[PDB]
DNA sequence: GGAAGCCATCC
DNA sequence: GGATGGCTTCC
């Protein structure tokens, strides 16, 4: 009805533009006959452009642009082993994207437009007398028409692949083998580069973002994703993927999956007086962020008791941890041990927690230091992390402050036994 | 599935060009996936020409080094790539992004057969480690002996043997040659906990593992809410996406001789954490178990906790 | 073209050069007479860039003079000394106070937040009555940046204010965040005879504010209380 | 003839 | 920058 009418405005704009790169020395004429031709026969031009195009999930090209294979339109069922990501978790909001000619893309995309409106996205299987009357094509150019939609909404491929793709092998329990061949997800990171975008970009992200810079707090939230990679599909033109790829400008955000210390910064490991008292605090980029939390999370009340009490023994099993591996990390990190000039209490603490006694220190000092494992830098540890915990006497009249000293004792027996079993 | 006899330690591996994306979505260390097809194979190389089978893995990854920058007005990153040289006409090569990368990890073996029966368990860690020493494992070409003489040899551990308080001694001495990595494990179960709990939110599956592993900042009540542990993503395995195919019926394989069928990849959330916080050093070993009347294909580290 | 964004403002550099194989531009972003940053842009940048360059530094600024010029506050004690009842934020200070320790004489104490306290004993009625003479608008800060020769009550020592202390309060730039729309619709006149106001020089058909009006104004934005 | 090759034009 | 072809366009 007026979907066809809407369409053949389409075409009489596109005859326009390309009328607007008009010559003066011939175009006049091709311009008008191309503009007669179209409103003519623009469904009878556009059938052969629809039978040249497929709807497609999943794609061989991003894998390499030289590769062919087969491409695929399915949704794989949810799988019985529960906690997982794939493209079965939904399937209200798909989107498919398209590989085919660029004039064919054009006339998919004006077919998707003439499926708007009404429902004609859905229904251009199911409709012959209100498309044909709107359209302007008859019952054979209808009957044409729908036979052409139908057998572009197809997939129309032949099971094959390339000399380029993975095609990895996976053993099977006590037996043999199969061939695995991956397809890269297009719909999924469309979605999802969606979703990142909304993250980034929009009114409430800046507006919590001003929020957060004058921590005025109206009911909301406020996301920050840090360190993405970002990866470039082909050379200069994108659409070679799809028009999804098109419309991505051939981008693709990676998310960070890092080991923790990926930064491998110079210990200052040396013998500083004040770098002795420092390092006995112990000041880190993470130790100071675990001691900012740890610092933040006194303040609690008691109705959460239960979950604040997880949180606080994770977070002192964690600060434990990091203190351990960071004193194995500026041990084994150390090529040698030097006699420190004025390392006050930086001596008496790296006889245990520094490293064996080589040719720079004595040996009757690393048989004495073998003779007496570290107990006491054990114990000024401990004082140095109770004094970075910030207590009152709301946790010594409480039972809850007992209880997390109790735990804090624990943590510190652990690590006192932990270095008493290396030390030695 | 099955619990070893002894545990077999690769001391120091150190790779270069190892490949860094391993995944669609991520780019960091590479799947596990490549470890486990890596004991494989090296069971197919001489493991069943000494009476031995090997069945997991361990991975502590000593250090890292990626070869990526900052492209100076933004907060995301490149990555580095190199020279392809010409084309067939001498223009230009087309350009693919891949990720290079440089590692320093150790592997944790577990020994089904006949270890200290057949030969002495030395002897068996020397040439098993001649043997390794000439293969790669992500794309990465392993590092010869550098002057570095001290990790050369490795160590054979039978870990039941003894008395129990003799286990926690010997378990306790091969963990201090173990310090200064962080092994990594499975962590489905704090994954489907969290669900749970943001179900009672609403009903998503990928918005979990979306959420679970990024700086949330909430509101003032300015707080940054926070996981106890370092949670990584992680790729779990495949789905699969075709019928099991016959080994002739479809055209270009590898070879003409083997099922076949597509996938699709499966995620999971990982955690890296050190070797002193678990007791028993045999729940750390890695198993691809394969379910192929559905799709479930699966690499992960059982009886862990 | 300099870009305002309330008293700041953010001029180019009049000759740009390469950097990179790019054309260039220094930027000088001013408070006043005092500069305080400067960058160098590349061109092919829009104005909000530019913004969004400096929006940071402009914040930091704001929250330390938001922190710096905070207004005292006052509280109420029962008898034993600890567990204050109620708090306020005064401008000034009740003028009776005289260093104190508070007894059981008396069942309830005003005292202030600094260290060494002053105090005053009370009867929850006179304090009702401190609380609505003494109050402090919610935006009091603002007052540590003006001269104070614009701020007195006495007309004899007042002198109008100029437009860049003018563009403090009114403006999208300001530190209320109100319009000079809102800001005429507020004192009653139309929008063109308030931008006669904020012109910037008195030779370019610009008026001196009034007294009376300027001091309503500072009252109905809750900035100064203005009894 | 048929293929291949190049160029070309589309998006 | 991959895809399809159309008149040329060899041998």
């Amino acid at each position: 009805q007026e979907l066809r009418q809407f369409i053949e405005s389409f075409i009489q704009e596109r005859l326009q533009g390309k009328l607007d790169k008009l010559h003066p020395d011939e175009d006049d004429k091709r311009q008008t006959l191309l503009a007669t031709h179209r409103r003519e026969a623009w469904l009878a031009d556009a059938a052969r452009r629809v039978g040249q195009l497929q709807l497609v999930t999943h794609t061989l090209k991003p894998i390499h642009p030289d590769a062919r294979g087969s491409n695929l339109h399915s949704l794989p069922q949810a799988p019985g082993q529960p906690g997982l990501a794939g493209s079965h978790e939904l399937g209200d909001r798909l989107v498919s994207d398209v590989v085919g000619n660029a004039a064919a893309l054009d006339v998919f995309k004006f077919l998707s437009l003439q499926y708007q409106g009404k429902n004609l996205l859905n229904w251009l299987t199911e409709d012959s007398a209100e498309a044909v009357q709107a359209l302007s094509d008859n019952a054979e150019q209808a009957r044409e028409w729908r036979q052409a939609f139908i057998g572009i909404t197809a997939v129309k491929g032949a099971p094959a692949s390339h000399s380029l793709a993975k095609q990895l092998y996976f053993p099977l329990p006590g037996s043999g083998y199969h061939l695995l061949a991956p397809l890269f997800p297009t719909s999924l990171v469309h979605h999802v580069h969606a979703l990142l975008r909304e993250a980034r970009f929009g009114d409430a992200a800046k507006a919590a973002r001003e929020a957060r810079s004058r921590q005025e707090s109206w009911p909301h939230g406020f996301s920050e994703y840090p360190n993405l990679a970002i990866q470039k599909f082909g050379g200069t033109k994108p659409q070679n993927i799809s028009q999804l790829n098109s419309e991505r400008y051939g981008e693709n955000w990676l998310l960070p999956s890092l080991p923790p210390h990926w930064q491998r910064q110079d210990q200052r490991a040396p013998i500083r007086h004040s770098s002795v008292f420092e390092h006995d605090f112990g000041r880190s980029p993470e130790v100071s962020r675990l001691t900012r939390t740890l610092q933040r999370l006194l303040a609690k009340t008691r109705h959460n008791n239960f979950t604040i009490r997880r949180y606080r023994a994770q977070l002192v099993g964690q600060i434990c941890d990091e203190a351990l591996q960071y004193a194995a990390r500026l041990r084994e990190l150390e090529p040698g041990w030097s006699a420190t000039p004025g390392c006050q209490l930086h001596d008496a603490e790296q006889l245990w927690l520094d490293p064996l006694r080589a040719q720079t220190d004595e040996t009757f000092l690393q048989r004495r230091l073998r003779g007496d494992w570290p107990a006491e830098v054990g114990n000024r540890f401990a004082n140095w992390l109770n004094r970075a915990v910030s207590s009152d006497s709301q946790i010594l009249g409480s039972p809850e402050a007992a209880q997390w000293s109790q735990e804090l004792s624990k943590e510190l027996t652990m690590f006192k036994e932990i270095l008493e079993d290396e030390r030695d | 599935v099955t619990d070893p006899e002894a545990l077999l330690l690769l001391p120091r591996l150190s790779i270069q060009n190892a490949n860094a994306i391993s995944s669609p979505l991520t780019w960091g260390f590479p799947s596990p996936g490549a470890f486990t097809g890596f004991v494989h194979a090296l069971q197919r190389r001489v493991g069943i020409s000494l009476d031995i089978e090997l069945d997991g893995v361990g991975i502590v990854c000593h250090r890292f080094e990626a070869q990526i920058s900052q492209p100076a007005g933004k907060r995301t990153k490149v990555f580095n790539l190199t020279r392809n040289p010409l084309n067939r006409d001498g223009s230009t090569a087309a350009i693919v992004e891949e990720g290079r990368a440089h590692l320093e990890v150790s592997l944790l073996l577990g020994v089904h057969g006949d270890g200290l029966d057949d030969h002495p368990a030395q002897e068996i860690a020397r040439q098993v480690q001649e043997q390794a020493g000439a293969m790669r494992l992500a794309g990465g070409s392993i590092l010869p002996w550098c002057n570095e003489r001290f990790p050369a040899p490795n160590a054979e551990l039978l870990m039941l043997g003894g008395s129990d308080e003799q286990r926690r001694k010997n378990q306790r001495r091969l963990t201090r040659r173990l310090l200064p990595g962080f092994a990594l494990v499975s962590r489905e179960a704090l994954l489907q906990q969290h669900l749970e709990t943001l179900r009672t939110t609403l009903p998503e599956a990928t918005t979990l593992d979306a959420l679970l592993d990024l700086c949330r900042i909430n509101f003032e009540p300015w707080q940054v809410r926070d996981k106890p542990g370092w949670l990584v993503p992680i790729p779990a395995g495949y789905n699969a996406l075709s019928p099991l195919y016959l080994p002739g019926e479809v055209r270009n394989a590898r070879d003409r001789e083997t099922p076949l069928r597509f996938v699709e990849n499966l995620f999971g959330l990982g955690e890296w954490l050190s070797p002193h916080r678990v007791a028993a050093l045999s729940d750390l070993l890695w198993y691809h178990h394969a379910e192929p009347d559905k799709g479930l294909y699966r690499w992960s580290t059982p009886r862990f906790v | 073209n300099a870009i305002h964004i309330g008293p700041f403002s953010i001029t180019p550099a009049a000759r740009g050069l390469h950097y990179g194989g790019l054309p260039h531009h220094q930027w000088t972003l001013y408070y006043g007479p005092r500069e305080m940053a400067i960058k160098t842009l590349p061109d092919s940048y829009t104005s909000s860039e530019v913004r969004d360059e400096f929006s940071d530094i402009i914040a930091e600024f704001v929250i330390d003079a938001r922190h710096r010029y905070a207004p005292d506050v006052l509280e109420l004690v029962n008898s034993d000394g600890d567990a204050v009842l109620a708090r306020v934020a005064v401008s000034r200070l009740p003028e009776a106070l005289s260093g104190c320790i508070p007894d059981d004489r008396f069942p309830y104490w005003l005292l202030t937040a600094s260290r060494p306290r002053l105090g005053l004993p009370v009867t929850l009625n006179e304090y009702t009555a401190l609380a609505v003479e003494l109050s402090a608008p919610p935006l009091a800060w603002i007052t540590g940046l003006l001269p104070g020769e614009v701020l007195t009550h006495d007309a004899e020592e007042w002198r109008p204010p100029t437009s860049w202390e003018l563009r403090h309060v009114v403006g999208e730039g300001s530190f209320t965040g109100v319009s000079g729309a809102a800001a005429a619709a507020l004192l009653g006149m139309s929008a063109t005879n308030f931008r006669k106001y904020t012109a910037g020089d008195s030779a370019a058909n610009r008026q001196k504010i009034s007294f009376a009006a300027w001091h309503y104004l500072l009252d109905r934005l809750g900035v100064k209380r203005a009894s």
